[PDB]
């Protein structure tokens, strides 16, 4: 029998020593699933919220006994005896008890752990693969890693005004030979900032180093030297993705560039991006505008939808009405999808499956607060959209994505294949 | 994602299994809309006689289904008039495409919902996910094209091979969750047949006796190639909750009478291999309306029908007890159990 | 570190079951000499007269060994003919202090070892994981403890509880797997027994037919209630490799003649139960040098030990296959198998 | 049946972005065993050795394809067929196989990816727990956690002369408050960091800050003024360990304090340690001296070895023959046990037998490169070590170990013990 017999949870720490709620599912006949929540927002309008207690004496103030409590008294007594190969059942009935939107009265961490730790348990019950229990086809795709190597103005203090610099090693026929040559720039940009006397001792949350640049233009510049000193050519093996995350600096209407110091509007903005784009091998603008600036959004889909990929994470917050409404005005070309931004299996498929049939390409994502759990890498193997962003190549909780992607490809010999250049649906 | 269609009907097919206990003689149906990427329905035959997958997925969005996509795990049925067929709902609906996993199983009656719909334009594609939702339909499947029911034969044994027990035994070869999977396996089938020994020795009462939203009493077969005693005290008599039908070759006029008077129904039918015809039984519970039927207990009647290889499925269910000459039985302890190409099993106590 | 003395013992009762296969009548035993926090020495007994365990460890430790500490599985021999005494040995190399898990299964020896060693000033203990030191060499202790074999039963089945075959197929209800234990069964056991019917029917030859260092053949023990044919073509008259002994009540002349002419031994004994005494044939057994003994095949033989009590322990091939009026067998395919309290199979492949 | 079936290999990445090796066991009963290995010292005189390609046009220098190629021919024809429930058997197999003393011939880190793999077979095969399945007691003990907090000399550029300072959460009744204590202080060090003007960009490889503080003093202060402002006491509740490793200040027999710039003989430096212990609650010497300075260490041991424990990590190299040595020249006081140094499980518990009979503590350790595994934690409670070092809390590789004592200690909630400071046996 497949219905679930046991639920438990218990208050365990991520990767940035902070608590979060792992969950254990075990079903009648002796399967046993278990998941890890990220962490994520504990406040605001647009996301599903995360409970935490508020207690000095504790923790900080971030102990997750009440999210705990939650599960083991109400979600266990709800979703006890359900038949756990019907996901939408138990997704819907964890909605339905909760009763809010926003997932307030029993918060997304809790849900959303019962929700994979049921799906893990589920896919070990019919002793198959976790990827294989999500999409059962025969010819799979592997996704095409971007790798956080600099990081920048809001998490750390370099005086650049864009967040995150990527690497994307997008000319090669095999998944094994895009890392090598991930783990080759990584190693040859150490020496290379090295060598130009920066502050290099140290590393960030995603991997990626963080030193003291003068502008955006000199991090570019370094990485694609750092391309050309490792024996790979700039354009043809290595790309450039980048990460403003423009609501930061964005006020009154105006974005202000304070590393060249600069107040620009919209279309002199989409205007610089467009310079940069005929610059720089750069295929890639995430967040580049404020998510409030829509008319903006419209503008830079019309006159860059055709040259680059245009990925939206604050703007569609993994919400499906968000983003049909952008779908409707025709905003953006890409979606970056984050599982505890929803707080369900069923609801992130949803979002997945309308980006899909509307012509965009879906990235799956990783959070700040990440863990031990490597699902996000059976999930961008099962759907076969093959982009993934789990960080850079310095630290176990973003090794381990890679690792179990190299097991997959090993075990999938014949029928995984790497689409290199063609993964970028953004011309013809 | 790439495999987009494969999903929901994926989705489709869970949705038609949430029906397991329940839908007998119909089959197993899911259905889902879905308009500009989002799914705005769900639909699934859950009781006989209730509304059809189809018009419990429409009626309660509306008509806000104009112009959306349908999975539909099975062809809607049009010839059927005890109801409005599910393409008119489709086609007021104003769906576009719809998707179809299987075709009708009854060969009068497969393509004719897919040329109706493609009259009214609409563009019909049938294949998908085929042999799966093929084979989550065996039993209708298997009913429609062959006209004889889907047979189940289930029985428990001991170590050695010993089915009864001596006389004065507690007569309990079976943990709680073989009673739990027998009753499920009572309230899926249509029918439950045992032998007259069974009846004679047991006293059995066939129904069942543990939690499901809607039970299903299957009806009684009680096989006898000679009908000369009829007894009061049986249980099998009470018609209360069930159906009891008496199969038989050569019966007394005064056992005839009797059950004239009790209202029980006999059958006659010819012999056959020291048994009745079982061929021909097969064919009359076709025709008189049961679509799968379960056979339990008895070693003639099971050996009988395993014989003239009438079984479709098995069940076993083998517990950690030696029957012999001891008046009661022994128990024991499994130690390791070795599951490959044959079971190799290891017992501690005794 | 906590627990050495605990880490020490279970290393050396896995040296002692390094020799599982190759030791019976003698038991296992291992041997760890541990000095100055070092393990300089290692032994376990294997083969029937060769050295013993002690003997082997301090025979590569001339010197060496001087005020070290001795963890022994079972108490060192005192008097008995298997070796040289292991307590002279151990009183000649020096040991300071040694450890024993369990004191020797025979009343008529426990308690003289550890007092030998004790007169010479070694700190002896005694009960260090006795209880699984116990469970390792169950067959030795139950055969010192008793007097009589420690015995197996083993048989292999079909799906519906039948152990033979109908005649003239194949004669196969078990796999590469089953014929692996059951071979390794044989080299274990110190004996083989069958029945007069299973020779008649089968014509089996008893012998071991797999790749293992040394092959200990059983010795074959043949029942008959009654022996009035004697037959030449039988491969157990065959003396090469085993021994074979007749087991009966009433034997008749030209059968005694003709098997003290071939060498064969037989022995008579009362009737009981409709059976030889298989009480008096256990006691034999032990008092002639037997300490395993294994019951393979036939119906009679198998119901006549186990509805007595006999049994120690248990063994089953479960295949899936039909056998019912058939010449031919019916191969099945399981599909799933719930392993708990009770088994639960399912297979369709008929 | 347990006999081996299947061993099988592969090159996958560590925490640092470094190849290591990777291997599978499944027994013939279906049992699945998987160990990786992490990253040591691939050259050296008294250490096993591993190996590595010394290709150029492969990662840096550094991939393991001949590692990998020697599993799976030679160990896989050696140990095929052998029963995984004898350790020993299987270890001394692969011994004889190589051939040699360091474990020139086929790397320490085949062999120990081997023995790992299929000693977790054997564990999945008995449906056991792995530290049960190592020593199946009633009782078990908790072991203390000394986590890393300051990062000195080689970690970074920052001109302390010592490598690192460490914290001991010892005046605790359950491992859940000790955890909790470490989390509160690093974050309570975090904010007094920041709030004198140090930089605390980014985190170390142990996960452990490092600023640029002037002196060890210093770093001492700030670690008792974090444990002061989280709400805790010195002395009663929080501890300090240290690891100077004198070995990279040790020239032409004169200890040198780059810090402070002093030339110091081994009888002042044991002064200097001296003024430090009745200066601070400061219990623990890691390589306090060098380890050619075997006279210093016998005096050393001589007049601190009843006030504080003595740990040898240099001195000792997990090798039985100079433990034995040590013990009988009467040596430090505690031993530091790395599983890669020596190759095998079996010697491993055998220099940790020796240990425990000769009367000192042993201290299970982390590398440099750790996996996703956490052999360690399970080994520490096995063995009823009451001490581990495991890192810090900033990092999956060093966080994982403390959730699976957390899910230990709350398996075994009746039968587990935490000694808070009986566990340190140097007084009486």
């Amino acid at each position: 029998s497949s219905q679930i017999k046991q639920v438990f949870a218990r208050q365990i720490l991520d990767s940035r020593g902070n608590p979060t709620v792992e969950v254990d599912v075990v079903l009648e006949s002796g399967a046993f699933g278990r998941a890890a929540v990220p962490s994520g927002a504990s406040t605001g309008i647009r996301e599903a919220l995360e409970l935490r207690d508020g207690n000095k004496a504790l923790f900080l103030g971030k102990s997750v006994y009440k999210a705990v409590e939650n599960v083991n008294t109400k979600i266990a007594q709800a979703v006890k005896g359900l038949d756990a190969l019907d996901q939408r059942l138990i997704d819907k009935t964890m909605i339905e008890l909760d009763g809010s939107e926003n997932k307030k009265n029993l918060g997304a961490n809790a849900i959303l752990g019962v929700s994979l730790a049921t799906a893990r348990a589920a896919a070990s019950h019919l002793r198959k693969p976790f990827y294989r229990y999500l999409m059962d086809v025969k010819e799979y795709l592997m996704p095409v890693p971007m790798m956080n190597v600099i990081n920048g103005g809001s998490h750390a203090d370099n005086n650049v005004d864009m967040q995150e610099f990527m690497i994307v090693p997008a000319g090669f026929d095999t998944f094994s030979e895009a890392l090598r040559c991930g783990t080759e720039v990584f190693h040859t940009l150490k020496k290379v900032l090295i060598a130009d006397g920066y502050s290099v001792a140290g590393v960030g949350d995603e991997g990626g180093y963080a030193p003291d640049l003068p502008s955006n233009e000199a991090a570019i510049e370094a990485i694609l030297k750092a391309v050309k000193e490792a024996g790979y050519e700039p354009g043809k093996h290595v790309f450039i993705a980048l990460d403003p995350a423009s609501s930061e600096f964005y006020k009154d209407g105006k974005y202000e560039l304070k590393s060249e110091n600069k107040s620009l509007t919209s279309e002199e903005m989409i205007d610089y991006y467009a310079a940069w784009v005929e610059k720089y091998p750069i295929v890639s603008i995430e967040d580049g505008l404020a998510e409030e600036d829509w008319a903006g959004w419209k503008l830079l889909t019309e006159k860059l939808g055709n040259k680059v990929q245009l990925v939206g994470d604050d703007l569609f917050v993994t919400n499906p009405s968000i983003l049909a409404k952008g779908i409707e005005k025709g905003i953006a070309n890409s979606i970056l999808i984050k599982l505890n931004q929803i707080g369900t299996l069923t609801e992130t498929f949803e979002a997945m499956a309308m980006a899909g049939q509307a012509g965009y390409t879906c990235v799956v994502s990783h959070r700040s607060g990440e863990t031990s759990d490597t699902i996000i890498a059976d999930l961008a193997v099962a759907t076969c959209s093959g982009q993934i962003k789990t960080g850079s190549l310095s630290r176990s909780d973003r090794i381990a994505k890679y690792n179990q992607l190299l097991r997959i490809e090993e075990e999938l010999g014949e029928n995984a294949i790497y689409p290199g250049i063609k993964a970028f649906v953004f011309n013809s | 994602m790439k495999n987009i269609d494969k999903y929901y009907m994926q989705q489709a097919l869970t949705l038609a299994n949430r029906g397991r206990l329940t839908v007998s003689p119909n089959p197993m149906v899911g259905c889902i809309i879905v308009k500009n990427g989002a799914i705005i329905s769900e639909g699934w035959h859950e009781t006989v006689g209730e509304a059809h997958a189809e018009v419990h997925a429409l009626i309660k969005v509306g008509d806000k289904a104009k112009g959306a996509t349908a999975y539909v795990t099975l062809e809607p049925c049009c010839h059927h008039g005890r109801t409005p067929p599910c393409t008119d709902t489709i086609i007021k609906a104003g769906i576009k495409k719809v998707i179809i996993a299987t075709l009708d199983p009854n060969p009068k009656v497969a393509g004719k919902g897919v040329e109706r719909l493609k009259n009214a334009g609409i563009t019909v594609e049938v294949g998908l996910l085929e042999k799966q939702a093929q084979e989550l339909n065996k039993i209708f499947f298997h009913y429609q094209t062959t006209k004889k029911p889907f047979v189940y034969a289930k029985w428990a044994m001991s170590l050695d091979g010993k089915i009864a027990v001596n006389d004065g035994d507690s007569k309990k070869i079976s943990s709680h969750q073989a009673f739990v999977n027998t009753h499920e396996l009572r309230n899926i089938c249509d029918a439950i047949l045992i032998g007259k020994q069974t009846l004679i020795d047991d006293n059995p009462s066939l129904d069942v006796r543990i939690n499901i939203n809607k039970i299903k009493h299957p009806t009684r077969f009680i096989l006898a190639n000679h009908l000369t005693t009829i007894n009061h005290n049986w249980r099998v008599l009470d018609q209360r909750h069930a159906k009891t039908i008496f199969v038989c070759s050569k019966i007394s006029a005064q056992v005839a009478t009797k059950l004239n008077q009790l209202g029980i129904e006999y059958w006659l039918l010819p012999q056959s291999q020291h048994q009745v015809c079982l061929d021909t039984l097969l064919e009359k519970m076709g025709k008189i309306g049961i679509t799968s039927l379960l056979v339990e207990g008895g070693n003639k009647t099971l050996n009988s029908f395993i014989n003239q290889k009438l079984v479709n499925e098995f069940y076993t269910y083998l517990a950690p007890v030696i029957i012999a000459d001891y008046n009661p039985k022994q128990q024991l302890s499994f130690n390791q159990i070795s599951v490959r190409e044959d079971i190799i099993i290891n017992s501690c106590f005794k």
